[PDB]
């Protein structure tokens, strides 16, 4: 059992280009919940996604073409650290963007009929 | 914190594996030039071999090191039996890709890349 | 204290008031809703929330229920399972069959709910009802065949918005929601109705067939629409900008954005410049390459140097595009650099940054208990600032006075008159305000930029000053709280301001220049009338307004939705904006643009990098760089004492907003001139119907 | 009836927890965990360097000939510290049963090869070796078997692309085919199906 | 030769920064006064030195630390940058 | 309802024609542009307006099964004809 | 077909065409979607 004073690295043994390797930053983020919708089930997981590259239209049938092979993927991490592990010994940049939960709110329904207050609803 | 190792213990095997495998890649570049009919010199394959190791030299794991070597006797191996075609050998070459520009005026000129 | 309750048998504490559909949400259950938003008020009409107590014999609606001490809470129930499928198939039972054609499609509670809660079936064999479509303008459209009469429209509309053109009218089945006349329902704040429909009732008419919710990839930015830098998300589909949707931020946007950020997109689709352009032997533009116009551009540079050398920063511009045409501009030792909008340099000017910065957050407004407005329309200005000024109104029996033109705002205040005398009258202490603000616990002045856009918007900043020092004074020294304030209306003004730009084109008026870099100044402020002859101008921009129909060499730029940006909103927080597409045609990003020009000029920039363009912009100013920070240092003390040294006479005109009508707040910027939603809603709000 | 509904079998579930208690029970030193999946699947957790002993007691002792090797493979995880997770599937015809066994490991950590206990686990092995970089130490010949010569990188790790890196067409210049980075006339479209409304709450995770 | 503007970056909260605070408070103003036409700007460091930038002519800038300046010494570095020597 | 562009293209039922100054007609040159002749918007136009006595009428497309899923129109609105918009039909109250 | 003959139709083709490929009636693709950016038009008059 050999001792290692150095930091995971796995960039020469991954395959991944060197382009692709120094120039991408990702980004670790808690998916915004869809405002379409109340639920919060999409909104538990951090996401590592790469950087938007260039899209041009196809000159046949005008379709959507690419040359960026990272564009497509999306990894999927329970905890930013275990993110930031991966994008480290990955060797990407990354952005980490701290997670957005809604502050505790006092709903009430008695207020709707407040006597002095002007929280009284003109309608149901 | 202690982990298991590959092979090599220490740097210093590491390096000496290293060495072992390049010894067989530079005593192979003539047999695969005269058997693929490769159209380059040997020269130029001792050269590429050397730049292919060179592209390595900042790692400082001996275990990556240790897969590292691992890979290129894979690699060697496939280039001794043949099982490798002219294809792929001139794979290592990029003969046909574009010189990509490096400079930022360049780039700046060529498209949105970074 | 906290009182103990169970949700399936697991312990929680919950504060007293708590319902069950908030105890269940701490405990991570999320019970199915309808009629429940938590921004709104309860309605409890729905009935999808209905959960069993584990003694109680009767259903309670978890929206509305508070618990009561050892209340042992069945979710997952057999009860609980049917009454959410006795209700789903009611409110199936009654809508229509409309999910191919229908905009909400994938992206729709009632299917979702459905799928989750309901039943798989149907036992519904009589007719269906179909109701009669209404017209609420432009914005929104209609359908209300599939309304479910869930009332957050409504509510919506009258606690948020302050319009209670929205109601219920009839009763039974035949229950429909609408205006009950052709009045349309036209408001800064509108499409958020149509986020919060749960259907497909309300559905946006721009967006409208466009797209499907699963083929659009979301790319998280923020709005540079207004100086609030609401959060939001662009919907793209095939490198095409689809649609722009609100992002929760409790601190700043609150899952709303005004109706010009929602539906001003497509004004990225028209006008735009795509190549670089020049003027042949006829002086008419014509395309050329990116290294002919940077070469005539580095020409003229080289050519000219010293204080002949201006730059004029519109609303849209970016901290690397500014921090890298100041270094540009420093390497010739020229400095006429400016933005197209004024602030008073007079004492401590752009020194401090607790001088022309919302110094008490938009979350504090909340906790304010008297705010008195100067010199604004915040309805229009800063429409998210407005609504949170309508929440801590109404939640909170907030005094609002307005000092100037009496503009409808959604909410009573107290006028005061409409000139700066009553301003100065405060300061001393003859109004009655002055005494309310003494008595106040928490007071907040706020002073709109626009106001400053006056001859004498140094007097009234000092006033403004002098008043806020004299409530510090009686009121008490010790605190954190911050009085002073000063509301933006441009989005690059504050990044500008602590880069070090000189405010307004004073100076650039003072000393005409030979070069002048208009970066994105659409404004007209400086034109050739002001301009000494055959002055040359290069226009970076992305929309052609009026800089590129006046200008000598057009270089073509990156929108907001393209480019990697930082963006100061008006309370100092830094926010950057992430790529969602790529430039058309040849547009560049800004930075790397006038990074090139620095290189073919020889005065090569040390940045070549996003990360090394941030850097320079960390050693400008490191709050660019730390991103979602709002905390700083309040030095009111020092700037009253250099506003103190030097004063001038106001002038005896009304304070009047640049904007006064829904119309003047469709149409301010250049992307907004050149949507052609924008158009529509300005033709309906003028001609009406 | 319940038509709709599969049926369970609690004898076999018995008997595999019986079973599970037996093996746990015999080898404490690697055995970390035992499952049963509610459609009669026995599982058994144990520490990546038990593989042999494990292996060979599960296919040599009277109570347990599984000697027959279904399957292994490798599942990655990146959100975990040992990310790859094997996976062997024994089956016992003696006593008509199956058997799964997993172990975890990462990128540089070798596993035991078992190709001294099932030689199918030789090509089983050199396509988990081939799919994800992981090594085997003592296998016979370890090297490359579905993926083209000369290929960089492993296909099957979450952090791969789809379409990968190069791409191949012949080339008249040089008479030949030579291989280009990728470049799509139409970009892979990618679709967010997942729902914002949790389906099955008897998996839910606490909030944490 | 000609200083064009002067930048003062202090962390409100660290030690090291108690110094150039200080000068603020009590200091800044009569400094202020007495150059009304230079761009004095003060601005918010996170957890790195205070620093005392001056640009000057053609884009050439000077960086000092002030780290456990007191402000004597911040006033006198200062100073010197306003005189030139 | 074909319609010609000045270049001598004819115009497709989206409005599709490329611009004089574009290369991409050049695929055109000694072949064809596939151009479907009937246009759906005209047939639709076309067809009259059927007339039922009902506050509300059902819509399936003609067929059943074969047809579209049934929707219902509500036949309210004296200033316009109801429009079933899976098929573009549109029934109106007898007036007068 | 004589004794069941096909439901007629309007838009139905009178005329049958067999495999055109090879021929200069043979099918070309191209896009039918509009352009989706307009670039500016600068003013066609002088200026200063
Ligand atoms: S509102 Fe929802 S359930 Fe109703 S038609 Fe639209 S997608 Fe279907
Ligand atoms: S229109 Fe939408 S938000 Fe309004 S009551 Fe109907 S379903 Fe609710
Ligand atoms: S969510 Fe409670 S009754 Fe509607
Ligand atoms: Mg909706
Ligand atoms: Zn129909």
């Amino acid at each position: 059992l050999i001792a290692v004073d150095e930091k995971l690295d796995i960039t020469t043994l991954t395959g991944v280009p060197e382009e692709h390797i120094k120039t991408r930053k990702v980004r670790i983020f808690v998916p915004a919940r869809n405002n379409m919708q109340s639920g919060v089930n999409n909104t538990k997981k951090w996401k590592m996604e790469f950087d938007t590259r260039e899209r041009w239209e196809n000159p046949l049938m005008g379709w959507s073409s690419t040359a960026d092979p990272l564009s497509n993927l999306v990894l999927t991490f329970s905890t930013k650290e275990d993110a930031v592990a991966f994008a480290e010994k990955n060797g990407w940049s990354f952005d980490v963007e701290e997670r957005k939960v809604p502050k505790p709110k006092s709903k009430s329904y008695g207020a709707n009929f407040s006597w002095n207050k002007r929280t009284r609803v003109s309608t149901k | 914190t202690s982990v298991k190792p590959i092979f090599s213990r220490d740097m210093n095997e590491a390096k000496r594996r290293v060495r072992e495998l390049y010894r067989a890649w530079y005593r192979e570049v003539p047999n695969t030039v005269h058997l693929f009919q490769l159209d380059i010199s040997v020269k130029q394959g001792r050269d590429k071999v050397r730049e292919m190791f060179m592209k390595n030299a900042h790692v400082t794991d001996p275990r990556v090191v240790d897969l590292l070597v691992i890979k290129g006797k894979m690699e060697l191996e496939e280039t001794i039996n043949v099982w490798k075609q002219r294809t792929h050998i001139m794979r290592f070459f990029h003969e046909t890709e574009a010189p990509r520009p490096t400079d930022f005026l360049s780039k700046f000129y060529v498209g949105h890349d970074p | 204290n906290l009182i103990e309750v169970f949700v399936d048998g697991q312990s929680v504490m919950v504060e007293p008031g708590t319902t069950v559909l908030q105890a269940c949400e701490k405990v991570g259950m999320q019970i199915p809703r309808f009629c429940y938003h938590e921004r709104l008020s309860v309605a409890g009409n729905c009935r999808m929330c209905l959960v069993e107590i584990e003694k109680a014999p009767k259903v309670v609606a978890a929206c509305a229920m508070p618990v009561m001490k050892g209340w042992n809470i069945l979710t997952n129930s057999e009860k609980s399972k049917k009454a959410r499928e006795g209700v789903m198939e009611f409110l199936l039972a009654n809508h229509p069959l409309d999910c191919p054609i229908c905009d909400q499609g994938g992206e729709c509670d009632l299917q979702d709910q459905s799928m989750m809660f309901g039943s798989d079936r149907s036992r519904f064999l009589e007719g269906k009802r179909a109701v009669e479509d209404k017209n609420i303008g432009p914005l929104v459209k209609t359908i209300m065949t599939r309304c479910i009469q869930c009332t957050r429209c409504i509510r919506f509309a009258s606690e948020i918005a302050g319009v209670d053109d929205l109601g219920t009218t009839g009763r039974g089945n035949d229950m429909q929601v609408g205006t009950y006349i052709e009045k349309m329902f036209m408001s800064e704040l509108s499409g958020n109705i149509i986020d919060i429909c749960p259907v497909g009732a309300l559905t946006s008419k721009p967006y409208a067939f466009t797209a499907r919710p699963w083929e659009t990839r979301k790319t998280e930015s923020i709005d540079v629409m207004d100086a609030v830098g609401s959060n939001i998300v662009v919907s793209t589909r095939t490198g095409e900008v689809m649609r722009i949707l609100p992002r929760m931020h409790e601190d700043i946007n609150e899952e709303w954005i005004s109706d010009k950020t929602r539906f001003a997109y497509d004004g990225l689709k028209r006008q735009r410049l795509t190549q670089p352009m020049i003027r042949n032997e006829k002086g008419l533009l014509t395309y050329t390459t990116w290294e002919d116009a940077l070469s005539r551009v580095a020409g003229m540079l080289q050519s000219f140097q010293g204080n002949d050398v201006a730059a004029i920063a519109g609303g849209l511009v970016d901290a690397e595009a500014l921090v890298a045409l100041k270094d540009l501009l420093n390497r010739v030792d020229s400095d006429s650099l400016c933005t197209e909008e004024v602030f008073p340099t007079a004492g401590a000017g752009t020194d401090l940054r607790s001088n022309y910065l919302l110094n008490t957050t938009i979350a504090g407004v909340e906790e304010a208990d008297v705010i008195l407005l100067v010199g604004t329309n915040p309805r229009f200005e800063a429409p998210l600032f407005n609504a949170r000024i309508r929440k801590s109104w109404l939640h909170n029996d907030l005094k609002v006075a307005l000092i100037g033109s009496p503009v409808d705002l959604t909410y009573r205040y107290d006028h005061l008159g409409d000139s700066p005398k009553i301003l100065q009258d405060i300061a001393s202490g003859n109004h009655p305000f002055s005494q309310i603000l003494k008595e106040a616990k928490k007071p907040m002045v706020v002073l709109g930029s626009s106001a400053l856009q006056r001859s004498d918007g140094t007097a009234i900043l000092a006033a403004v000053s002098n008043i806020a020092q004299n409530i510090r004074l009686s009121s008490g020294v010790t605190g954190d709280w911050k009085v002073m304030n000063i509301l933006h209306r441009i989005a690059s003004q504050v990044a500008a301001l602590d880069l070090g730009y000189k405010p307004g084109v004073e100076a650039i008026r003072k000393n005409p220049p030979k070069v002048l870099f208009l970066l994105g100044a659409d404004g007209g402020c400086i034109t050739r009338q002001d301009l000494p002859k055959d002055c040359f101008i290069i226009y970076q921009g992305h929309h052609g307004d009026v800089g590129a129909p006046m200008a000598d060499v057009i270089l073509p730029g990156a929108a907001y939705t393209e480019k990697s940006a930082t963006y100061v909103n008006t309370e100092g927080r830094a926010q950057q904006t992430k790529v969602a597409v790529t430039p058309p045609g040849l547009a560049r990003e800004d930075w790397k643009i006038i990074r090139a020009l620095s290189e073919i000029a020889g005065m090569t920039l040390p940045y070549d990098t996003l990360d090394q363009v941030r850097s320079r912009l960390e050693e400008v100013s490191p709050n660019l760089v730390r991103y979602d920070d709002v905390e700083g240092a309040n030095y009111f003390q020092q700037a009253n004492e250099l506003s103190k040294l030097v004063n001038q006479q106001l002038l005896a005109d009304p304070l009047v907003p640049p904007q006064l009508t829904i119309k003047d707040f469709y149409m301010t910027d250049s992307i907004s001139r050149a949507s052609q939603t924008m158009a529509k809603c300005v033709k309906a709000v003028t001609e009406g119907i | 009836t319940r038509p709709t509904i599969r049926p369970r079998n609690d004898v076999v579930h018995k008997q595999l927890s019986a079973f599970g208690q037996y093996v746990a029970e015999i080898l404490p030193k690697y055995v970390q965990q035992v499952q049963v999946s509610c459609f009669n699947e026995l599982e058994i957790f144990i520490h990546p360097d038990g593989v042999i002993p494990v292996l060979t007691f599960l296919r040599d002792h009277t109570n347990a000939q599984f000697k027959s090797l279904a399957d292994l493979t490798a599942v990655d995880v990146p959100t975990r510290q040992n990310r790859f997770e094997i996976v062997y599937n024994l089956l016992s015809l003696r006593f008509n049963s199956r058997i799964r066994v997993k172990t975890y490991t990462d990128e540089l950590t070798p596993i035991e090869s078992s190709v001294t206990v099932y030689k199918a686990a030789n090509w089983y092995e050199r396509e988990i070796w081939d799919m994800f970089g992981v090594f085997f130490a003592n296998h016979p010949d370890l090297r490359r078997i579905l993926t083209d010569y000369g290929f960089e990188g492993h296909p099957f790790r979450k952090d791969f692309p789809l379409s990968g890196y190069v791409e191949l067409r012949y080339d008249d210049e040089v008479k030949r085919v030579v291989a280009e980075p990728v470049e799509l006339a139409q970009e892979f479209r990618k679709f967010d199906l997942n729902s914002p409304w949790e389906a099955f709450p008897a998996y839910r995770q606490p909030p944490e | 030769l000609g200083l064009r503007e002067i930048r003062i970056h202090l962390c409100q909260r660290s030690p090291g920064s108690q110094g150039v605070r200080d000068f603020i408070e009590k200091r800044y103003v009569e400094l202020k006064k007495a150059n009304p036409d230079l761009p004095i700007l003060i601005r918010e460091c996170s957890d790195v030195q205070p620093k005392l930038w001056a640009r000057y002519a053609f884009g050439q800038e000077k960086n000092v630390s002030l780290n456990n300046f007191s402000a004597d010494q911040v006033t006198r570095t200062l100073e010197n940058v306003l005189s030139g020597k | 309802g074909v319609r010609t562009s000045p270049t001598g293209e004819k115009v497709t039922h989206t409005g599709q024609a490329y611009d004089d100054g574009d290369y991409r007609r050049v695929r055109f040159s000694d072949r064809q542009k596939e151009v479907n002749e009937n246009f759906a918007i005209d047939l639709i136009a076309e067809q009259p307006v059927s007339e039922v006595g009902s506050r509300v009428i059902s819509c399936d497309g003609g067929g059943g099964a074969l047809g579209h899923p049934r929707v219902y129109i509500n036949l309210d609105k004296e200033t316009k004809t109801g429009t079933c918009g899976y098929c573009g039909l549109q029934f109106r109250q007898p007036h007068h | 077909p004589t004794t069941k003959p096909p439901t007629a139709r309007k838009y139905i083709w009178t005329n049958h065409k067999f495999n055109v490929s090879g021929t200069p009636q043979q099918y070309v693709p191209y896009s039918t979607t509009r352009k989706k950016i307009q670039e500016w038009v600068p003013p066609s008059t002088p200026y200063k």
